[PDB]
Parts: structure tokens; C-alpha cells; sequence
DNA sequence: GCTAATAAACTAAAAACTATTATTATGG
DNA sequence: CCAAATAATAGTTTTTAGTTTATTGGG
């Protein structure tokens, strides 16, 4: 589902100040950061109604376009700080003024000709609004009615408005104008807690053959992946622009430049230097049609987690080509209680790869409270190791027992999911964000995943230092 | 580490195929021995051929590392004879070539197989010389002497002597010797801290390692046949109307931030940038068993713990992995390898053996790792909900392959289709095709070699059983 | 007076997600 | 031998599995 998630800021710029503004533009401030490392398919765009400066395609009054729909960016950040702070505040009323006339309708109209200029393929239509009154609108009925008609009429296009509150308490729910049809999140943007990639796709699709004829359509699809820094771009130390690299076999000094089918693959055992080719060595690893048969059943009893492998997978029902694959995916995996018995199978994506043993482990339906499905039933693709992948291996008083228990029962943790990110990654981030924005001194961000010193002592107590009791402990 | 092997056959017309067994077995080992890699001098000798070499006792090989021109020779040169001579000459010259070996350079332990009783007691029985007797069954003078190595054996080794002769049926059939492939660990001093007040050495092997490779594949010309007149380069073209050469310190390690590249210098990431200093290997906190999922069992490397090679640590380590075993409590470590490592989190569960207990460690994923893919669950959808006829289908095809030994009760369930302990096929697949290679460097394609199906598959008798219900369900469908 | 190895990012393709192309079958 | 309407291969940038590096300790 390639496409935008587009979403527009707008802020009371007449009203506010007629730090109201200030909370808001700080709320807006690291929203391009958080957009920026988490996904930079999308646009952002800026537009304050009310003002004397206005600027806006169709030239209406007090409407004025800062940054239009586009991808984050660096410059946008760094000169929408020009208005960030007091200073910034000033700055704002200075060179572009504020308490001007406000248009509902015409700012609606406006973002939905900046929606309407959107060339990308589009995912999801978001406005967000800020202002301090729940109903500001108490002006002529005539503009509430073109209001709310243009309202209606964005919302059946599918752009979506949310309106929040904000220094105004706004009673239970307020919103006396916008009640009509529009029914917090200044933490949640303020908090950026940004760390995110990007979802697409899934992995290859199989053929279950179960047997040898029969063929179900399989979807693979990965829940975790290794995090990774994003590549260096090679620039130039005159100008910062990305260098093309160029590289190509040379023949040791006779001129002629030799062409992949000019070498050939070669290996060396004791005296012999056996000869191969490119096209042989890619067919060595060539091993049967790539595909899903099933070897059999294997009780789940002769699988201990001390043996392991690459981190498994997650396969879903899909019926891409074969009609009553996910029939026979929702007959096998209720068969979980008695299906104990783990099935056995070896993966091969595609050919000229090698293939693995898998064990796949049917997954149950994990239903929340709230009544959202969290890891959909599927089958755990688990890797089996092979026989080269374990190497060598070298060759108590209950009271002591008593004593590290009631020591790990004093101190434990809940295991939050979600609680342990990479130092590494993080202040990698807090690097590149303060060498490409504002602290341009560089700060650095705490990690949760150090253990205690003295927190952990204390919820732990005392009882460790007289827990030394094992004669002549092994501290050198 | 050390192996000393040589071939003593009682090869001529006794063997007439058997012969044809042992030739292929022997040229099997000795395909093992090249490709393992070992640093074993084999050494050849021959009775009653013609021409002396001095009692009709002719040297043929001495001792040096095993290659392709060796095992060509054996192949070619190597037939059976015509004439009778006594083997005991033939162990005595055995024993005295391997004599100067042994003095020139120490081994550490002598096997041999195949396929007077006082010199065999103290040549054999001296140090470490050993050797496995295996029969090509399931002239009289022989079978006394077979005979008399038999009460030998039996009396040096016992009950073991016993149960150590096996057919060449037991030998093709089932695996007797063929997982010669092994790759050598490195050993992780390290010292286990809990919080502040406690500090305990320990030690951490690499429990399961990912298949490496001991070589790499070598780019030779077609006509040099060597990487000496093969020139590697890569240059960057600055991006200019032409080629224009950019050297190395005018190249900048920029980083695409977003929609614009920012400059970064490596060298300015380390100035500004901090890791884990020192090995940091510390537990962070304790929970459940029930909240650790496999789902989250990220990471390649398994690394088992032990104590440090004292023992007070060890009982220490014991009692502490009886402790979370009782009560199902699993730990939290923060682990770091060394100061340059990356910062790791992950969870060590203890590990249940008769022999020993050990502390086995997998890496846990951050939330980046972690994604959501919401679905629509078909336990509950109407639009697919499987027919009871399908059930009993897929349950007749469920305890049609059932690969445990589930007939006693008394023992325990065992595999009849083991699996992990099946090697790559990849790798003895490229060895093969090396060997095609060496022998024939005019012929190509090396054929497939379909024998390794045979352990790759389920045992023909389950597939017989899983017939009947896969027909039954392909008429339901 | 000492090469038993490993925490390796590089130049890695062996997915193409959704967007113009053509040959086909033409037709009256 | 020109005479148009309609599938098929293939211009993007996406994850991941062989790749190449500095720190280990043996005359």
C-alpha cells in the first residue's frame, strides 16, 4: 500500500496573542525530527490564518503559506525555529504581524487545494488544529454554515480534521462550534520519542506444496528485523556532493581490462588449484525447486531452546492465485491443542539458494482485552540447526538456593516490550540532529537499558552484602 | 589435534564384492581427510610385491599431509596382488616407519582400521596405539590370528571391545563415519556482575555458531590461472562532465538526514559519539518465563556460560541456575563483548544436562526491531470458516506422520527423523563437486549426487503412510 | 621472544511495490 | 506495407544474505 500520509499545522495566529503560541509552535517543533527518522514518505505543510503578511496560492486575505506539502526537511526546521521561543514570537508578530481577520472556510479551502496539488499516490488525508477557544466561530451564521458545509464536504473527499484542546480547559467535551461534525496529543507530539522504519510488503511468496500437486499460497512476513544506521553517502571535502564511485579489473600492468568472463572462480586445497566459473559456483549452491513440502510431524518435545538459529518468521493466509488456500489455513491452525506434534518442513525461498529445515509453530490468536489482535495466528518459522553449528563444549546447598531466590524475587521486572532501545542508534540520531538543526551544540539522550547502582540496591535492599556467605568467594 | 593413521589390508583374493566396499570406503576417508583439514602424515605400505626395497615387504608412501595426487595414486597405482607374503613383516615395517615419525614429530592419538602376540601387546598397548576392527561380514591361519586380535581387543578395551565391530551394511545403510567436518571455538574469559556488590567470573563459549566458511573463493584469470596478474580497482569519479580522479581524504562519509545529506566524518563519529567502554556483561532485571515469547528471540549467536576455568563460583553458578529453575525466573544481562562492542540486551536461561548445567545466553531486540502488522483474524472469519470434513482430513493427515518412537511407555519419544544433527548438505555438496573437479577437470557438470536425499527425506515408510491420507484429501478438494 | 582466531559494512543482487510499453486479434 | 484498441516486460526503491575490514597470541 505504497502512498502519503500527508497532514497540515495550523495555529490561531490572530487569537492567540489576539506562550499560548509558544506551546504550540514547540509542539510542532521535532515533529519533522520524528518524521524525518521514521518515515520521510510523507508531507508536511504549514499555513497560519490571520495575519497581515497573507501568501497563499489563491491570494486570500490573512492567509499566509510557510512550508507546503512536502518532505521534511532540515531548512524547514531550521528556519521555522526563526519563530521558536519569545524571540521567535516577536520575530512572528514582526515580520509577518498577527490578530487579523479569521476565514474558516477559506483556510479549508486552501488546504484542500494544497491536498488537491499532491502528485504522489496518497495513503491517508490528516489535518491537525490548534487554537485556545472551543468555539471562536460565535461570528455571523452565514461562515459557520459555509464552515461546516466545507467540512462535510472535505470529509466526504476523505480529508480528515482533528481539532485538540489546549490552555483553555474546555469543559467535558466544549467545542461548541465544532460539535457539529469534528468529535492528549500535546505529550504525545511533544514527547518525540522517535525511532521508527518503514513498512512494505512482506517477504517472498511460497508455494505449499503439500504433498506434491496440491499448491497453497503463502505470505512471510517479518515482525523483526535488526536495526541498522543508514549508509554513508561518499561526498566531497570541496563541495558535499555524493561521488560516484567507479571500479574495475585491472590485468597487472598490460593494459587490457579484463572482463568478468575474461576471470574465472578458483579455490585451493593442499596442491591442487581447483578451477571453477561464476555461472558453476552460483549452480553449486543449486540444490531442488524452491517451495514448502511438508516432511512430516514432530512432537514438541525434541525441540529445546539451547539449540538456535536465525531469528524466525511469521506466515500468514494468503490467496493470491489458489481459491480455498485460507480455508485450509483456518482448518490447520485451530489444530493447535492436539497439534502438539510440530510439522516439519525445509525452506527454500528461491532457487539457486541453499535450503533450510524450518519448524513451523501454529500461533494462536492473541486477542487483547481491547479487543485488538496482536500477533495474528500463524505459524512461528523457526530455524533448525544444523550438526556443524554447535562447537566444542568444556567439561550447592539449599540455602544458599533460598537466598538468590528470595534475591530475585525482591528484585524483578515487569519486561516491558517495549522498553530497551540501542544507546548506539539513538545518540546517533541526537548527533545528526544537532549537527543538522538547532542546539548545534550536541546533546546526547539517556538510555534505559544500564542497570542500576543504588535504585536496583535499595528495591533490592541490603541483603546482598551479608548474601556474601560462600566461603572464600571467588574474587580474586 | 594429533593423528597418526596408516593402512594395513588384507587385500588379494579374500576379498573376492568386498573389496569393492573397502576401496570406496577408503577413498571416502581419505576425501575426508584432505577436506577437514588436518595436519595427519599417512603413510603406505605393501606385501608380497615384486622387487625388494630392503621379507617381500615394499615401501611405497611415507608420511606427509594427505592431497589430491595422493588419493589419484591410491586409485590408479594401487591393485591388488598375486602373491602371498606374512602380514606380521608387514606390522613390523609399520612399526618401525612410524618409529623415526613418532621421534621426529609428537602426535597425540593413533587410530587405524581396516576393511607375534607379544609384539602386538607391547607395540599396541605401549602408549596410545589403537585401532578399530571392522569386518566386511555380518584362510584358517587368518581366522585364528582374526580370532586372537578379537580376545585382544576385547580383553584391552571390555564391554566396549565388545560392541565395536559393525558390518559394511551398518557401514552404507546407516552413517558409521562421515560427519569428519568440524569447525574449532575460541574461548570468552569474562566475569558475570550483578548490580554493585556482586562480581563472579565466568566463562562464555559460542554455544551455536552460524556455518562459516574455512576458505574463500579465489577470482583467477582464464589464462594466468593466478590472482598475481589480476589487478583490483576501484576508484571514485567525481561527478564532473568527465572522469575526474577524486583521492580518498577529499571523500566525506556524508549521511542523508531526511531530505537533505549532512558531512560527517568517521572519525568525528568517534569524537562525538560514545559506546559501551570495557566489557560491560551485567544482568539488568528478572521476570517470567510466560512473559519471554520465541517471537522475540532475535540474534544469530548462542552463547553458553559457565564458571571460570573457581569452584565455589561453580556450585554458586549451579545453586543460582536452581533458583530460576524452580521458580521459573528468567534473567535480564545486559551484555557487552569487549569495549568496542555494540551495546546488546538479551535474556540466559539455564541449560538441563545429566553431565552438567550451563547457562545458555540469546540477544533480545530493541522496539526499533519489533513491527506491527495488524490482520484479520480467520479463527472468527465466517468467509473461511473450514469445513468439519476438511478437520477430520488434516486430523487423519496429523498422526499419519508421527517421526517420535511412541510405542513405549517406560521410554522416552524418539525421533525416527532426526534432524539436527543432519549437516549442511551445502557444504559436502561443494566438496564433492571439488572432488568431481580434481578428478575430472575436462568433465563438467558434476552430478547432483541424489544420495544425499535419502537422510534429506522422510523415511520412505512414512511416506507410504502419509499416501493414504493426502489422497483423502485431494478428493476432498 | 612467537599468526590457534573474531565484535567487521561493502560496493552488496539472486523481488517490480507501479508505473509505459508494445504484439496481437484487429475491421467496415 | 501503416489500419486502432488492448495484455504483457519492464525505466523507479524498496529487505536481506556473502561480502570486505583490526585486535587475537602460536617458532
Amino acid at each position: 500500500y505504497s502512498g502519503r500520509d500527508s497532514l497540515i499545522f495550523l495555529v490561531d495566529a490572530s487569537k492567540a496573542m489576539f506562550t499560548p503560541f509558544d506551546m504550540s509552535i514547540q509542539c510542532i517543533q521535532s515533529v519533522y525530527i520524528s518524521k524525518i527518522i521514521s518515515s520521510d514518505r510523507d508531507l508536511l505543510a504549514v499555513v497560519f490564518y490571520g495575519t497581515e503578511k497573507d501568501k497563499n496560492s489563491v491570494n486570500f486575505k490573512n492567509i499566509y503559506v510557510l512550508q507546503e506539502l512536502d518532505n521534511p526537511g532540515a531548512k524547514r526546521i531550521l528556519e521555522l525555529d526563526q519563530f521558536k521561543g519569545q524571540q521567535g514570537q516577536k520575530r512572528f508578530q514582526d515580520m509577518m504581524g498577527h490578530g487579523s481577520d479569521y476565514s474558516l472556510s477559506e483556510v479549508l479551502w486552501v488546504c484542500a487545494n494544497l491536498f488537491s496539488d499532491v502528485q504522489f499516490k496518497m495513503s491517508h488525508k490528516r489535518i491537525m488544529l490548534f487554537t485556545n477557544e472551543d468555539n471562536p466561530h460565535g461570528n455571523d451564521s452565514a461562515k459557520a454554515s459555509r464552515a461546516r458545509t466545507k467540512a462535510g464536504d472535505l470529509r466526504d473527499t476523505g480529508i480528515f480534521l482533528d481539532l485538540m484542546h489546549l490552555k483553555k480547559p474546555g469543559g467535558f467535551d466544549i467545542s461548541l462550534f465544532y460539535r457539529d461534525i469534528i468529535s492528549s496529543k500535546l505529550e504525545d507530539l511533544l514527547r518525540k520519542v522517535r525511532a521508527k522504519e518503514t513498512r512494505k510488503r512482506a517477504l517472498s511468496r511460497l508455494k505449499l506444496k503439500l504433498n506434491k500437486d496440491i499448491v497453497i499460497s503463502v505470505g512471510i512476513y517479518n515482525l523483526v528485523q535488526k536495526a541498522l544506521k543508514p549508509p554513508p553517502i561518499k561526498l566531497y571535502r570541496e563541495t558535499n556532493e555524493p561521488v560516484k564511485t567507479k571500479t574495475r579489473t585491472f590485468n597487472t600492468s598490460t593494459g587490457g581490462l579484463l572482463l568478468p568472463s575474461d576471470t574465472k572462480r578458483s579455490q585451493i586445497y593442499g596442491s591442487r588449484q581447483i578451477i571453477l566459473e561464476k555461472e558453476e559456483t552460483e549452480e553449486l549452491k543449486r540444490f531442488d525447486d524452491p517451495g514448502l513440502m511438508l516432511m512430516g510431524f514432530k512432537p514438541l518435545v525434541l525441540l529445546k531452546k539451547h539449540h538456535y538459529l536465525r531469528p524466525s518468521l511469521f506466515v500468514y493466509p494468503e490467496e493470491s492465485l489458489v481459491i480455498g488456500s485460507s480455508t485450509l489455513f483456518s482448518a490447520l491452525l485451530i489444530k493447535c491443542l492436539e497439534k502438539e506434534v510440530a510439522a516439519l518442513c525445509r525452506y527454500t525461498p528461491r532457487r539457486n539458494i541453499p535450503p533450510y529445515f524450518v519448524a513451523l509453530v501454529p500461533q494462536e490468536e492473541e486477542l487483547d482485552d481491547q479487543k485488538i489482535q496482536v500477533t495474528p495466528p500463524g505459524f512461528q518459522l523457526v530455524f533448525l540447526p544444523f550438526a556443524d553449528d554447535k562447537r566444542k563444549m568444556p567439561f550447592a546447598t539449599p540455602e544458599q538456593v533460598g537466598k538468590m531466590k528470595a534475591i530475585v524475587e525482591k528484585l524483578r521486572f515487569t519486561y516491558r516490550s517495549d522498553s530497551f532501545e540501542n544507546p548506539v542508534l539513538q545518540q546517533h540520531f541526537r548527533n545528526l540532529e544537532a549537527l543538522a538543526l538547532d542546539l548545534m551544540e550536541p546533546e546526547q539522550a539517556v538510555d534505559l537499558t544500564l542497570p542500576k547502582v543504588e535504585a536496583m540496591n535499595k528495591r533490592l535492599g541490603s541483603l546482598v552484602d551479608e548474601f556474601k556467605e560462600l566461603v572464600y568467594p571467588p574474587d580474586y | 589435534n594429533k593423528a597418526a593413521v596408516v593402512l594395513c589390508m588384507d587385500v588379494g583374493f579374500t576379498m573376492s564384492s568386498p573389496f569393492e566396499q573397502a576401496k570406496k570406503v577408503i577413498t571416502m576417508f581419505v576425501q575426508r581427510q584432505v577436506f577437514a583439514e588436518n595436519k595427519d602424515e599417512i603413510a603406505l605400505v605393501l606385501f608380497g610385491t615384486d622387487g625388494t626395497d630392503n621379507q617381500n615387504i615394499t615401501v611405497h608412501r611415507h608420511l606427509m599431509l594427505p592431497d589430491f595426487d595422493l588419493l589419484e595414486d591410491i586409485e590408479s597405482k594401487i591393485q591388488p596382488g598375486s602373491q602371498q607374503a606374512d602380514f606380521l613383516d608387514a606390522l613390523i615395517v609399520s612399526m618401525d616407519v612410524i618409529q623415526h615419525e613418532t621421534i621426529g614429530k609428537k602426535f597425540e592419538k593413533r587410530h587405524i582400521e581396516i576393511f607375534q602376540l607379544d609384539i602386538i601387546i607391547h607395540s599396541l598397548k605401549k602408549c596410545d596405539i589403537s585401532l578399530q576392527f571392522f569386518l566386511p561380514f555380518s584362510t584358517e591361519q587368518q581366522k585364528e590370528g582374526l580370532e586372537i586380535v578379537k580376545m585382544v581387543m576385547i580383553s584391552l578395551e571390555g564391554e566396549d571391545g565388545l560392541d565395536e565391530i559393525y558390518s559394511f551394511s551398518e557401514s552404507l545403510r546407516k552413517l558409521c563415519v562421515f560427519k569428519k567436518i568440524e569447525r574449532h571455538s575460541i574461548h570468552w574469559p569474562c566475569r558475570l556482575t550483578i548490580g554493585s556488590n556482586l562480581s563472579i567470573r565466568i566463562a562464555a563459549y559460542k554455544s551455536i555458531l552460524q556455518e562459516r566458511v574455512k576458505k574463500t573463493w579465489t577470482v583467477v584469470d582464464a589464462k594466468t590461472l593466478k590472482k598475481e596478474d589480476i589487478q583490483k580497482e576501484t576508484v571514485y569519479c567525481l561527478n564532473d562532465d568527465d572522469e575526474t580522479e577524486v583521492l580518498k581524504e577529499d571523500i566525506i562519509q556524508g549521511f542523508r538526514y531526511g531530505s537533505d545529506i549532512v558531512p560527517f566524518s568517521k572519525v568525528d563519529e568517534e569524537q562525538m559519539k560514545y559506546k559501551s567502554e570495557g566489557k560491560c556483561f551485567s544482568v539488568l532485571g528478572f521476570c517470567k518465563s510466560s512473559q519471554v515469547q520465541r517471537r522475540f528471540f532475535m540474534g544469530n549467536q548462542v552463547l553458553k556460560v559457565f564458571a571460570a576455568r573457581d569452584e565455589a563460583a561453580a556450585v554458586a553458578l549451579s545453586s543460582l541456575i536452581h533458583a530460576l529453575d524452580d521458580l521459573d525466573m528468567v534473567a535480564i544481562v545486559r551484555y557487552a563483548y569487549d569495549k568496542r562492542a555494540n551495546p546488546q540486551v538479551g535474556v540466559a536461561f539455564p541449560h538441563i544436562k545429566h553431565n552438567y548445567e550451563c547457562l545458555v545466553y540469546v540477544q533480545l531486540p530493541f522496539m526499533e526491531d519489533l513491527r506491527q502488522y495488524m490482520f484479520s483474524s480467520l479463527k472468527n472469519s465466517k468467509k473461511y470458516a473450514p469445513t468439519e470434513a476438511q478437520l477430520n482430513a488434516v486430523d487423519a493427515l496429523i498422526d499419519s506422520m508421527s517421526l517420535a518412537k511412541k510405542d513405549e511407555k517406560t521410554d522416552t519419544l524418539e525421533d525416527l527423523f532426526p534432524t539436527t544433527k543432519i549437516p549442511n548438505p551445502r557444504f559436502q555438496r561443494l566438496f564433492q563437486c571439488l572432488l568431481h573437479r580434481a578428478l575430472h577437470p575436462r568433465e563438467p557438470l558434476p552430478p547432483i549426487q541424489q544420495h544425499i536425499w535419502n537422510m534429506l527425506n522422510p523415511p520412505a515408510e512414512v511416506t507410504t503412510k502419509s499416501q493414504i491420507p493426502l489422497s483423502k484429501i485431494k478428493t476432498l478438494f
